[PDB]
RNA sequence: ACGGGGAAUCAGGGUUCGAUUCCGGAGAGGGAGCCUGAGAAACGGCUACCACAUCCAAGGAAGGCAGCAGGCGCGCAAAUUACCCACUCCCGACCCGGGGAGGUAGUGACGAAAAAUAACAAUACAGGACUCUUUCGAGGCCCUGUAAUUGGAAUGAGUCCACUUUAAAUCCUUUAACGAGGAUCCAUUGGAGGGCAAGUCUGGUGCCAGCAGCCGCGGUAAUUCCAGCUCCAAUAGCGUAUAUUAAAGUUGCUGCAGUUAAAAAGCUCGUAGUUGGAUCU
């Protein structure tokens, strides 16, 4: 077939730039910080919700 | 031909399975109550046990009166009292399957360095060995992992050159005396 | 296969096959008989001062033949028994660069041990990527001139910085002597990457170049250019090209004493007329406002990677007239189209060709399976040119070398060019689709004003009115003829005469058959929509045009095909039958095509540019 | 509402999806 | 296809790999013949022939890296033309000489082991939990953080004298001195429809570009493409391709199937094979 659209989505999109955040962590103290976040202190909440990462 | 040793072995086996959860869960609550890094060290720990249980698990066919049972069965529990696992009175070859991950994560240098007040946190246990402040009866020990023997236990203390226990203080106590 | 001796025989044959044809060409370079071994050497960063180093690597026997600036000399240690040659030139320049790094066998690149280049050097190593490249090896200089243990790491934080240009090759540093002696031998010992362009004609490098005026008045004489001769056997009735003055025809060749044998004047051709071709590239017989025209060409550009051809209706002049000379093509690909219908008077100003691969198989085959009465490779001929102007002469005296290499038949005339370019990301200035850009085609300089086009297989192609940098472009321009392969670059005059690269690329047929096509398109709005009808407003504002528009069919922005029906407006509507149901976000808008043909503002004559810098 | 997103939408192309989001409300933790 | 010792996988049975450092065989470009010697059909010995190929003054002369380095070629595919006989041992007339055997460095994310990338405290929260108040709300009692809130205390990675190591060096170990607040001294590789952990969030494209092992996704509201954010998994490692093993009771001895899903020979006789009834203190 026709070659002449090969990367036509790739060069039209908007190009957006990725915003600054910090460092996030590494290793043993991240694996801590997930733990903190699921196990102790979970909420007493809306339950079976349990899907991080809920968009609304 | 050369002079050397090509013999290694592998410490850890990963799982059949990659995601699943309760197994992801468990070892998460693992992970987060020892102060571990990554899973590697509880796929570490579940392999030493699952060696454990599949030598006490052959010995157990041969009968009462084996010789090879009976040498080498009571030289598997000697171990395992030895390092504090298994206590005295439950030296039979069936307790042995009794066994869990647990029993053996409270017996590296970590948790007990944690167990006896010398830190304040299971990850400020992880940073006070790693920093080199803590010793075993003259020899300060560098790493975490390092499994305390029951008549060890005793000598776990705070490294004489260390600021902590010894006196001459670190480099940032020095710099803010100089500025002093 | 069949039964264990008749496959290991049947290995053994293949690898004869191959072992013996990878050694037919091997001899092409730097044997007893000793074309002399070339390299060429260049350093990157502009800290590397290169005489340097240059001084180190001198001495088996050191022959200093002077130049203007630059001691470009040769070399002999028969210790290893070879007849190495060194030329060298500076990092950005692209006058003494590429004129000799385009004859050379072997380009040796000097970097610093610090970082891998400076900003100019990357530039000049743009272009020699593109141009062709020969067998190149790195070398560093400074490695031992630091600590006995800030060496070991020089090396290894060197070394990664230079893959994303360079992306395997060990590094031999130039300390000592003994240092280059490891150099040599790997310069010996290499695989020859052969030029694809220069093992077809017959070329040359310039060793001194002597002169006499035939008269003084008219500023034009006679050369006696000498050097080595390097391609295929020179024949005598062939034209010859230097290549930055231009083509003419000689008089007379000779083959003096080799000033620098190995191992320590008769004439012998002469040019007639019956076979002697002549020289006629054409048949006989017949501040502010430019920074006013950059911001709008960062706009007028952008008009155009948003709207493929969102032109403006004419509300003033009729239809028929403004835009009488196109046509409504039904199908781009699957269309007839005459192609003489409309012939310019250009292109009664050109060459053609009967069938261009049948007549380039036929013209390839003569040069190597046929031999010759010419001089053979390996000779130091000296040369008597017939008229050449006096501005040659003392270029030479302030360094740089002259090249000229013989040209096959049918090289010397005019036809229309059609060439492969990308564009090169270092630069980021928009281009018309008719500027005036330098171009390089295969040891040829000329500027130019080409055609971008599109590159597919049909025979129709549609004109991109600028430059994009993804999509790879075709640009068709007349030029002289010059045989496929040939390695392109582009260059624009950015200010102070600084040349900026902008587009490298290779070269596709030259034929005037190619069909560039220019396209405007016609957009319209349609406001009362019905039941697979339609009333599209604003495309058309007479109403007679719509009868001469109706056979050429309808587009929509979101895919739907239609034709005009019927118009029902006094004013400028229409009613439009269509396939889908039309949505009422939609434009529909016709296409209109016509053929387009390149301007004739060929030149042979470049202005020499600038030793080139940064901003 | 997972029971209705589920029963709606079980026939869709969004099946996986409400079916795994279902089996979380149903199960849970 | 060099064979074994062995290696990978594995419930039990199995299957596949084993050029490769130990034992045994063979061979020094291809065949062949010898000399010497206790031992060789020896190639870091010789003589021929076939194949390549070096010098040459054209009469002649000399070759054999499947030794260590290194080069070319081949290819998806593999390191330094380095130092030393100090170690382990071997040869010799020998306590003394020699050894690219071997040792030591260099290159090396083949692979295997340990293991950093932060810890702690005081505040405050329209955070949780424990005692009271019907409830508002009362507390150093225990925890948590999208606090780029404050605060000192701890330390390596580096930079670097010295010792130690070694034949001499390096490296690690040991010690001076400097060495952390966005501790910018920033952790990556794949993914977020289901298999299968984790967003029908937002923008773009509109059966296009492309994704997708499989099912499927994309035709103007894309949970799947191109991206931003957020989340997930492993983590100094993680994707891909191919070989192979398990999964495979989909090769079945354990342990499959054969009416209709693939399949019982048209029927019978028959030699070899395989299998054969009770019975002896």
């Amino acid at each position: 077939g026709s070659l002449a659209r090969a990367g036509k989505v790739r060069g039209q999109t908007p190009k957006v730039a990725k915003q600054e955040k910090k460092k996030k962590k590494t290793g043993r103290a991240k694996r801590r910080m997930q733990y903190n976040r699921r196990f102790v202190n979970v909420v007493p909440t809306f339950g079976k919700k349990k899907g991080p990462n809920a968009n609304s | 031909p050369v002079a050397r040793s090509w013999v290694c072995r592998k410490t850890y086996v990963t799982p059949r399975r990659p995601f699943e959860k309760s197994r992801l869960d468990q070892e998460l609550k693992l992970i987060g109550e020892y102060g571990l890094r990554n899973k590697r060290e509880v796929w570490r720990v579940k392999f030493t046990l699952a060696k454990i249980r599949k030598a006490a698990r052959e010995l157990l066919t041969l009968d009462e009166k084996d010789p090879r049972r009976l040498f080498e069965g009571n030289a598997l529990l000697r171990r395992l009292v030895r390092i504090g696992v298994l206590d005295e009175g439950k030296m039979k070859l069936d307790y042995i399957l009794g066994l869990k991950i647990e029993d053996f994560l409270e017996r590296r240098l970590q948790t007990q360095v944690f167990k006896l007040g010398l830190a304040k946190s299971i990850h400020h246990a992880r940073v006070l060995i790693r920093q080199r402040h803590i010793r075993v009866r003259k020899q300060v020990v560098n790493i975490p992992s390092f499994i305390v023997r029951l008549d060890s236990q005793k000598h776990i203390d705070f490294s004489l050159r260390s600021p902590y226990g010894g006196g001459r203080p670190g480099r940032v106590k020095r710099k803010n005396a100089k500025k002093g | 296969e069949l039964s264990r001796v008749d496959q290991r025989h049947r290995a053994s044959q293949l690898r004869k096959q191959k072992k013996e044809a990878v050694l037919a060409e091997k001899r092409q370079l730097g044997g007893k008989d000793g074309p002399p071994h070339q390299v060429l050497v260049v350093p990157l960063h502009s800290r590397i001062s290169l005489p340097e180093a240059m001084q180190l690597l001198q001495d088996g026997t050191v022959h200093l033949n002077e130049l203007g600036n630059t001691q470009n000399f040769m070399l002999l240690c028969p210790r290893l028994k070879h007849r190495w040659f060194f030329t060298s030139a500076r990092p950005g320049d692209l006058h003494v660069v590429l004129d000799m790094a385009k004859v050379a066998d072997t380009i040796l690149f000097l970097l610093d041990p610090l970082e891998g280049w400076d900003s100019t050097g990357d530039y000049c190593l743009s272009c020699l990527f593109a141009q062709g490249l020969p067998t190149y090896t790195l070398a560093v200089q400074g490695i031992s001139g630091l600590p006995l243990k800030k060496q070991i790491d020089t090396r290894k934080k060197l070394s990664k910085a230079v893959e994303k240009r360079f992306p395997h090759d060990k590094l031999l540093l130039l300390d000592t002597q003994q240092e280059a002696g490891m150099l040599l031998r790997q310069l010996a010992n290499q695989k020859q990457q052969h030029l694809a362009f220069r093992d077809r004609r017959a070329y040359l490098f310039a060793h001194a170049v002597d002169f006499v005026p035939s008269e003084e008045n008219n500023l034009v004489g006679t050369l006696k250019i000498s050097g080595y001769v390097r391609g295929q056997t020179l024949n005598v009735n062939r034209l010859l090209h230097i290549v930055g003055y231009g083509d003419f025809q000689m008089k007379q060749i000779d083959a003096p004493g080799d000033p620098f044998p190995l191992n320590p004047k008769v004439l012998m051709k002469a040019d007639p007329g019956r076979q002697e071709s002549l020289q006629a590239e054409v048949i006989p017989d017949p501040d502010e406002e430019a920074e006013a025209k950059m911001l709008e060409k960062y706009k007028q550009e952008r008009l155009e990677e948003m709207f493929p051809d969102e032109v403006d209706t004419p509300r003033d002049v009729a239809a028929r007239i403004r835009f009488q000379k196109y046509r409504g093509l039904k199908s781009f690909r699957t269309s007839p189209w005459d192609p003489k219908e409309n012939l310019p008077q250009d292109y009664a100003r050109i060459f053609q060709f009967q069938n261009f691969t049948n007549t380039r198989k036929s013209i390839f085959k003569e040069v190597e399976e046929k031999e010759v009465e010419g001089a053979e490779v390996g000779w130091y001929v000296t040369l008597h040119v017939s008229e050449v102007p006096v501005s040659v002469v003392e270029c030479f005296r302030q360094g740089t070398p002259l090249i000229a290499f013989s040209l096959l038949p049918h090289e010397q005339k005019m036809s229309v060019l059609n060439m492969v370019v990308r564009r090169d990301p270092g630069n980021t200035e928009p281009v018309k689709a008719k500027e005036e850009l330098i171009f390089h085609c295969g040891f040829r300089r000329f500027r130019a004003s080409p055609l971008f086009s599109q590159h597919t297989a049909a025979d129709k192609h549609k004109l991109q009115r600028f430059l994009t940098a993804d999509m790879a472009l075709v640009a068709t321009v007349y030029a002289p003829i010059t045989f496929p392969p040939a390695s392109v670059l582009l260059f624009k005059q950015k200010s102070n005469g600084m040349h900026s690269l902008i587009a490298t690329g290779h070269l596709m047929s030259v034929d005037p058959d190619r069909m560039v096509i220019k396209r405007v398109v016609l957009s319209g709005h349609p406001f009362k929509i019905f039941t697979k009808m339609a009333v599209v407003r604003y495309m058309f504002f007479n109403r007679e045009d719509v009868l001469w528009f109706k056979p050429v069919e309808l587009r929509t922005k979101w895919g739907r095909r239609g034709h005009i029906k019927e118009p029902l407006g006094t004013h400028g509507h229409m009613k439009c039958s269509f396939d889908g149901k039309l949505k009422s976000q939609d434009t529909v808008l016709m296409n209109l095509y016509k053929r387009v043909f390149p301007k004739w503002t060929y030149d042979p004559y470049v202005p020499e540019p600038v030793p080139w810098l940064k901003s | 509402d997972p029971y209705e997103d589920f029963q709606e939408n079980w026939n869709t192309k969004h099946s996986s999806g409400v079916t795994r989001e279902l089996m979380r409300e149903l199960n849970g933790g």
